[PDB]
């Protein structure tokens, strides 16, 4: 049990960073997908405190796409 | 240039420095035991133990355990040849006999059989010597050595004797 | 002339001796209490 | 010692004997395979858990071909119990010089690339060109541009 | 035996635990010249958990390496010529090796006496000790087919 | 040592024993598969038998099969064996017959 | 590294106490200097002939003589310290020998089973 | 450390026949510390997010792949794994033991038609009692 | 036919088994080392 | 002990409050386990040390685990089987402990064991003759694969609800679990 | 590529020779085997060269 | 191994035919000649039932 | 800590049942099957420096989660595998599977 | 290398694919072994990921039935909460996306 | 290695010296003699089929060929491969010697 218990404990690590990734990459395609949907389609946009955020994150990684350039 | 190897049928010769048996004939004083160990022992050994190879193995925990046969045997049915010598105790009234113990037991082990098996139980201390086996030749001069064992000499607190009738 | 690998180590070294001889729980965070 | 010894290789019939564990995969020098198991069983007892054309099935001979490893003849029909040598054998010959040329190999393009030096296309997407064996190795491979024409 | 083909026993061990109703779904009369019987469950006892877990088939297995290393190693042929011819000795060698005065005093004793010794009064090891040399559980191989007159039982030649 | 021995192979069939001290699960409650035994009248291959009993649903080259273990009851095996014995005990007297009046007629 | 001990290749006393081949018993728990495989049949062999001359100005283990025999030697029961003597680490090494008492029938059973004078020198006696 | 010399003395009298005792062999399988076998036990495997365990698949361990061992006698690793342990079932396959201890097999015709000799596997071979050879032969009346 | 040969000296129990075949030889070899009979050695070379 | 019956705990699942279960342990039957499950519970640490005396011992004897059920925890919880804890001289489920030494035994009392209806009690052993501190609770319906391996020293006569309260806390990747499910307080009702 | 059954050429031993000799690096020495090795190293008083090594064991 | 007529070992009449027999001695006794016969059905014996036995 | 985010935000039973729905599972295993090395820190660091961790059949190892997909033949497989998966599924909901494995019966029946 | 074996990696397609098709003691290379180990480890991982981003996929389109029309904030916020999205980590990747898209555009 | 002990005629046999060649097979199946003896290996002026079946015997054995079938599809195997006969097994028509 000392031998392999910290084998099946990494597994059940990796299954829990799996599921982590998996809502990750699922929340980053949700946010394309409703951008695409927003900037194609007309009268469909976000609420004011969602389109003041969504412009401050958009200044700053335009901030840091100059910074790492520069 | 090749020999006429096609002369000679194919047979191992013995070498020219032929080796002498692994048995030790001498038995001296410096007697040395061999540290090599070979198949035969381990065979014996497990032929003894468990009755290799007619009976299963014993698993490894009885194996190591206190309750395999070897260790419960001696452990319940001790067999230490502990001898008094004569020439001590015999019409003299002596502080410190003097015994011959096997070679294989300790100056603790030596009070302990003394106390329980006997009630020896005034020990003061112990010197112990280790003496080869005493060696002799019979009428047609074959070399006999008895098993070796260790001189013990016990000092006591109340001096004691054995008195022999004349 | 320049046999090193069949001079001895006393006489020569070889290529190989002379390139080698350079070469060779659970965690928890804590925050001081110090900052707030 | 070995407390446990591995079965003999391909012993996945009923009343025959498995193939030589060179041909199986294993060491060749040999030009029958035996099983223990097999050799144990009774007579009576393989024609109780066998059929006649199973028994056919199992007697199938492919001579003087191999069927588990194919392309090659078999090593119990061949002279020695190893495998032949004049399919799988060195490059160049004994007293052979090398001459090989340089030969293009076929290779299938993921991308439009474009030669800027010579103006000109090395390959269309989804297009198998001939290009050199060297220059598809260590640049065309590595950026992914292309993949081999299999 | 071939015209008995007998009933053949097929168990099939299905992935879930819906076995035998996907069996009875399909139902099957034929199959080829096979002509299936029945379809039952196959009743067995449940296995517990340490037939599927790491920890008690490790050590189970290695159980089974110690046990197996015992009665294999080391490997000791049961016998061999070389046993026999080894424990070979003559019998001047014998007398050397094994020999005590008890035998010359014993002689003397029963020419003084006039009793009757049915032992030996000393062991006599005929190999000088080779036999000990030779593994405990040896035994000779049987022959078959000698080259012996002996076994005739002739009584006049 | 031969009953205690017996007894702890008893023990270990039953897998009662674990290092972290506590009581081993329910055999019943891992296994999640079942065994289907079919009765055929003659032999069937077993390829024959994984195509035709198969899962449908399964998109896996097994098709919902663990394996398929094809076995002779001891009944029939017997009487196999004592008819292999019957066979040859007739071949040897057919041919024993023939030979003896060969030359008689 | 070794699998013994390092105080019976050098003793922890300036002296060397504790220089030798110690036998262990097989189901105790230290380990001893006492191996035969055939790397350590030399060193073995010279403990046993040779000896150990320690910087000191004196031979530790065998100064001359009749040579020890290591496969005889007592188990081995602890370590030294520069406190006491000797610290007995394992106890179930030592034999304390035990024997029952004359509780139920012990009173009547001799050496020998009974089955259904004046000495002189003799040279010779059978039975 | 120690080194050895011709004496003549007693000791290297003992010695001289001492050291021509055949010390007790052992065939030791390589090592695998790079391609731990018994470490892929846990390999290739589903795990219940209800429990955080692996789940004991029947199809896993029918198609197991087994890799001998001395001290834990097999490891059974998934197939993909097992070309790594190539050389390992070759020295379980052979004889442990040099083979030239047992060469005396493949000296004579007998032994060599008796004995398979596959993968350096010195294993005797079925064989017929004479009884049974007998009894064959006269029941097929020949 | 012998199962060992005939120079072979019976080390085994009354009834057949083994149990005691390390005790036997053990007492044997004891027993030529010094036997119990022995009487009144005449050689020059006694052990005391 | 006829006169200690029965016994609580005062379990709390990780920051809740702690919710009691009572016990009802069966002396009769089985007197050892129920004698060191008791004095367990019980925990008398009222051994004062004072400044001369740890002087004298240099060691604390608060150093060494101390045979009370407090502050233990319930390291093993699996849904719809049991709940397993009582551990002292960790909070992980290894190294067992009990009141006579390392571990007791009792075959008598082990032999004649039958788990068959839930809420049962019983001692959660490596092997049948190894017992110690640890405990478990059986939620299952039956578990009749116990029978000669542990003993069942009684039975829960209130707090099956916390039983299923604390068994239905979910399990980390560490096997272990999410919430400290612990035991603050331990004691007898005489 | 055939031989002919023709004796090898002198330059293929001298070659053979010279490789043996860079090649000459690695050692065969045992430990106890050095005990029979140096009994080449004739150093007890009763060795003889032509007589052999008779008188020198005792 | 090589060449050797075993076409015609065993076509003669008796056992003994065709034999390599180069042991003999120009006076057999009683024993003698019990044991040359006893060889002869032997040799032709164990040939028989070695051969039988390698080939079933 | 890794531990205190997924005790800040959870997984809810609405995302693990949808997972747990998804048709294919993923297998946790192979980090156990790489080679073990004991290289000591001074040695990597010279090699990782030295351009060696790619030589003689070594490599570096490290974990990942998005993949570039392009040629990629073992991404290609699994896509392929997938489209395959699929069609099966229509398949079998549509029960044209059950129609084929029952014609499979009757033929086997009636031969 | 040798020549003949860089002439069947081009056969074969791929070093890998090279590797792999060798099995055992075709391939007599401890390098090759370990290069065969790494590349069905980096394999299994590039599966993995291949369902992960299949369960990215499956999580999208089935929070996105809810989320389409994105009238209310709230109503967003609900359904985010129910799938457990963080709501700063969303609005990071949309921007993210936009810069993605002016730098496409 | 740049000069192998084969290469200068060195005698090396465990009978004369006790020593072995380092690139040789430890088992031999068939020594250099048997493997020459090719008049035995090959199809020459000798029988490849010991069995002699009946005329029932034979006409059932046909029975086993499928129809299209001819003899002109099976080749002579080539020298190299070992000239032997089955017997009646399954698919013995694709024996050229059976
Ligand atoms: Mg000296």
């Amino acid at each position: 049990y000392e031998f392999h218990e910290p084998l099946r404990r990494k597994n059940a690590e990796d299954m829990r960073q799996f599921q982590t990734d998996v809502i990750d990459m699922a929340c980053a395609m949700l946010g394309e997908r409703l951008l695409d949907t927003v900037n194609a389609s007309d009268t469909s946009s976000f609420p004011a405190e969602w389109q003041e955020a969504i412009a401050m994150h958009v200044e700053e990684i335009e901030a840091e796409m100059e910074e790492v350039a520069a | 240039k090749g020999w006429r190897t096609w002369e000679y049928q194919h047979t191992r010769p013995d070498p020219r420095p032929f080796p002498d048996p692994p048995v030790n004939d001498y038995f001296g004083r410096s007697r040395i035991w061999n540290p090599i160990a070979c198949k035969l022992g381990y065979v014996r050994k497990k032929a003894d133990e468990w009755g290799w190879p007619n009976k299963p193995p014993p698993p490894t925990g009885l194996r190591y355990s206190q309750e395999f046969f070897p260790f419960f045997f001696e452990r319940y049915f001790p067999d230490a040849e502990v001898r008094l010598l004569l020439d001590s105790v015999l019409n003299n009234e002596t502080k410190r006999p003097v015994f011959q113990i096997p070679c294989s037991m300790s100056k603790v082990e030596l009070v302990n059989y003394l106390k329980n098996i006997y009630g020896i139980d005034n020990v003061v201390r112990v010197e112990v010597r280790n003496r080869r086996g005493r060696r002799y030749k019979n009428e047609v001069g074959e070399i006999k050595m008895m098993d070796d064992y260790k001189v013990a000499v016990v000092e006591l607190d109340t001096p004691v004797s054995v008195e022999l009738k004349q | 002339r320049f046999n090193p690998e069949s001079v001895g180590l006393t006489r020569g070294t070889s290529a190989f001796a002379w390139k080698w001889w350079h070469t060779q729980q659970e965690r928890r965070s804590h925050r001081p209490p110090a900052w707030d | 010692v070995a407390p446990w010894v591995p079965p003999p290789r391909h012993d996945i019939k009923v009343t025959m004997p498995p193939p030589p564990g060179g041909e199986v995969g294993g060491r060749f020098g040999v030009s029958q395979g035996y099983s223990d198991r097999l050799a144990r069983t009774p007579y009576w007892k393989r024609m109780a858990l066998s059929t006649y054309k199973l028994r056919m099935m199992e007697n199938a001979t492919r001579y003087p071909m191999s069927e588990h490893r194919p392309g090659e003849y078999d090593i119990r029909y061949l002279p020695t119990p190893y495998p032949c040598t004049i399919r799988n054998r060195p490059l160049l010959e004994v007293g052979e010089p090398r001459q090989i040329p340089s030969i293009r190999i076929p290779v299938i393009f993921l991308v439009n690339l474009f030669d800027e030096a010579k103006g000109c296309w090395f390959g269309r997407r989804y297009e198998t060109v001939y290009v050199e064996r060297q220059f598809m190795r260590e640049e065309l491979m590595p950026q992914r541009y292309a993949i081999y024409a299999t | 035996p071939d015209e008995i083909e007998g009933p053949w026993e097929a168990y099939i061990t299905y992935d879930r635990e819906d076995g035998l109703s996907y069996a009875q779904s399909l139902g099957i009369t034929t199959i080829g010249v096979a002509t299936v019987l029945g379809l039952t469950e196959h009743v067995r006892e449940p296995q517990p958990y340490a037939v599927v877990d790491p920890v008690y088939c490790e050590a189970l297995r290695r159980e089974r390496a110690r046990e197996e290393t015992l009665m294999k190693w080391p490997h000791v042929p049961e016998w061999k010529y070389e046993y026999s011819t080894y424990t070979r000795k003559h019998l001047a060698d014998i007398v050397q090796y094994n020999y005590t005065n008890v035998v010359d005093y014993v002689d003397r004793e029963v020419l003084l006496t006039g009793k009757s010794v049915w032992e030996c009064p000393i062991h006599i090891d005929h190999t000088c000790g080779g036999s000990k040399t030779v593994p405990p559980h040896a035994k000779k191989p049987v022959r078959y087919m000698d080259a012996g007159i002996a076994n005739v039982g002739v009584t006049d030649i | 040592t031969a009953r205690a021995v017996e007894i702890f192979k008893e023990r270990l069939k039953r897998g009662i024993y674990r290092y972290p001290p506590g009581p081993p699960p329910p055999p019943g409650a891992h296994d999640k598969t079942s065994v289907v035994k079919v009765e055929l009248s003659c032999y069937v291959e077993e390829e024959r038998l994984r195509e035709l009993f198969g899962r449908y649903d399964v998109f896996e080259p097994h098709k919902g099969i663990v394996r398929v273990e094809l076995k002779l009851p001891d009944e029939v095996l017997k009487q196999k064996e004592e008819a292999e014995q019957l066979w040859t005990q007739y071949m040897a007297e057919c041919s024993d017959v023939k030979a003896y009046h060969q030359w008689s007629t | 590294k070794n699998s013994w001990p390092e105080w019976m290749d050098n003793g922890a006393d300036g002296t060397g106490y504790g220089i030798g081949l110690h036998r262990t018993h097989p189901l105790s728990r230290l380990r001893g200097n006492l191996k035969r495989s055939p790397s350590h049949v030399p060193r073995v062999l010279g403990m046993m002939i040779q000896g150990v001359w320690h910087k000191s100005g004196v031979k530790l283990y065998f100064r001359g003589g009749k040579p020890p025999n290591p496969s005889v030697h007592p188990y081995l029961t602890g370590e030294p310290c520069p406190l006491y003597g000797w610290k007995v680490t394992d106890e179930s090494v030592i034999r304390q020998f035990n024997m029952p008492s004359i509780d139920g029938t012990n009173f009547r059973y001799k050496p020998y089973v009974a089955l259904q004078k004046p000495l002189a020198k003799r040279l010779f006696f059978w039975r | 450390p120690v080194v050895f010399k011709q004496g003549q003395g007693m000791f290297s009298h003992q010695l001289k026949r001492l050291l021509q005792k055949k010390s007790i062999h052992r065939y030791n399988w390589d090592p695998l510390p790079m391609y731990d076998p018994r470490k892929l036990v846990h390999a290739s495997r589903h795990m219940d997010v209800e429990t955080w365990r692996e789940v004991p698949d029947p199809h896993w361990d029918e198609r197991s792949y087994l890799v001998p061992d001395q001290m834990f006698y097999n490891i059974p690793v998934p197939p993909e794994y097992k070309d790594a342990y190539w050389w390992r079932e070759l020295q379980a396959r052979r004889v442990q033991c040099p083979v030239e201890w047992v060469s005396h097999r493949m000296y004579n015709k007998g032994d060599r038609q008796r004995y398979d000799f596959q993968d350096l596997a010195f294993r005797k071979k079925f064989e017929f009692s004479y009884e049974e050879v007998v009894k064959n032969a006269k029941d097929m009346r020949s | 036919q012998r199962k060992l040969p005939k120079h072979f000296p019976v080390v085994q129990a009354s009834d057949g088994s083994s149990l005691l075949r390390e005790e036997t030889i053990a007492c044997m070899e004891r027993e030529r080392r010094l036997p119990h009979n022995m009487g009144k050695l005449y050689s020059y070379h006694r052990p005391y | 002990m006829r006169i200690s019956e029965r016994a609580f705990m005062d379990i709390a699942i990780g920051t809740k409050a702690p919710r009691r279960i009572v016990f009802k342990l069966f002396p009769r039957k089985c007197p050892s386990a129920v004698k060191n499950f008791i004095e367990l519970c019980s925990g008398n640490v009222s051994t004062d040390t004072y400044e001369s005396g740890n002087r004298d011992k240099l060691i604390s004897e608060s150093a060494l685990p101390q045979l009370t059920y407090k502050n233990s925890t319930f390291h093993r919880v699996e849904k719809g089987y049991l709940i397993q804890g009582g551990d002292i001289v960790t909070g992980r489920g290894t190294e067992q402990l009990s009141i006579y030494g390392g571990t007791f035994s009792a075959p008598e009392e082990v032999r004649a064991s039958v788990f068959d209806k839930p809420g049962l009690v019983g001692t959660a052993s490596s092997s049948p003759n190894a017992h110690g501190s640890q405990f478990f609770i059986l939620t299952a319906k039956e578990a009749n694969h116990l029978n000669g391996t542990c003993i069942c020293f009684g039975q829960v006569a209130d707090g099956l609800d916390v039983v299923q309260e604390i068994e239905q806390v979910p399990i980390d990747p560490s096997g272990f679990p999410s919430l400290k499910v612990s035991i603050v307080d331990c004691g007898v009702l005489e | 590529n055939y031989d002919g059954n023709l004796p090898t050429h002198r330059a293929v031993h001298v070659n053979a020779m010279r490789e043996k000799a860079r090649q000459k690096a690695p050692r065969t020495v045992a430990g106890p085997r050095t005990f029979y090795n140096s009994a080449g190293s004739r150093a007890n008083a009763r060795s003889s060269r032509f007589g052999g090594q008779a008188a020198v064991g005792k | 191994g090589g060449f050797t007529m075993k076409y015609k070992k065993g076509t003669g009449l008796w056992d003994e035919d065709h034999v390599n027999d180069y042991k003999t001695n120009r006076y057999l006794s009683a024993r003698a000649t019990m044991r040359w016969y006893q060889e002869m059905e032997r040799h032709q014996t164990r040939n028989s039932l070695n051969a039988r036995r390698a080939t079933q | 800590t890794d531990r205190e985010r997924r005790q800040e935000r959870p997984i809810t039973s609405a995302a693990l049942a949808v997972m747990q729905k998804c048709p294919i599972q993923p297998q946790l295993g192979f980090v156990h099957a790489l080679p073990h090395d004991t290289r000591d820190a001074l040695l990597q660091e010279w090699e990782r420096m030295h351009h060696l961790d790619w030589q003689f059949g070594k490599a570096v190892y490290t974990p990942r989660s998005k993949e570039n997909v392009r040629g990629n033949l073992t991404w290609l497989r699994e896509d392929r595998h997938y489209d395959q998966r699929m069609k099966f599924m229509q398949e079998v909901e549509s029960g044209e599977a059950r129609a084929k494995h029952m014609k499979l019966i009757a033929e086997a029946a009636g031969n | 290398m040798v020549e003949a074996a860089m002439f069947e990696v081009e056969k074969d397609g791929g070093f890998d694919n090279f590797i792999l098709k060798r099995s055992g003691p075709e391939l007599r290379s401890t390098y090759g072994e370990r290069i065969r180990r790494h590349i069905l480890v980096r394999q299994k991982e590039i599966q993995k990921n291949f369902v992960l981003q299949k369960q990215a996929q499956m999580l999208v389109e089935s929070m996105e039935k809810e989320i389409l029309p994105m009238e209310d904030g709230k109503k967003v916020e609900e359904v985010l909460e129910k799938y457990g999205i963080d709501k700063e980590q969303l609005l990071r990747d949309i921007a993210r996306a936009a810069v993605a898209k002016k730098q496409q555009l | 290695v740049k000069y192998t002990p084969m290469m200068l005629n060195i005698q090396n046999m465990m009978w004369w010296n006790g020593k072995r060649n380092l690139y040789r097979a430890t088992y031999r199946e068939k020594t250099w003699y048997e493997i020459s003896r090719t008049g035995a290996f090959t199809k020459g002026r000798r029988p490849v089929m010991r069995q002699k079946y009946s005329r029932e015997a034979l006409q059932a054995a046909l029975a086993m060929v499928p129809p299209g079938f001819e003899v002109a599809d099976v080749p002579r195997p080539p020298q190299r491969i070992l000239a032997q006969s089955e017997g009646i097994v399954g698919r013995w028509y694709s024996n050229y010697w059976t």
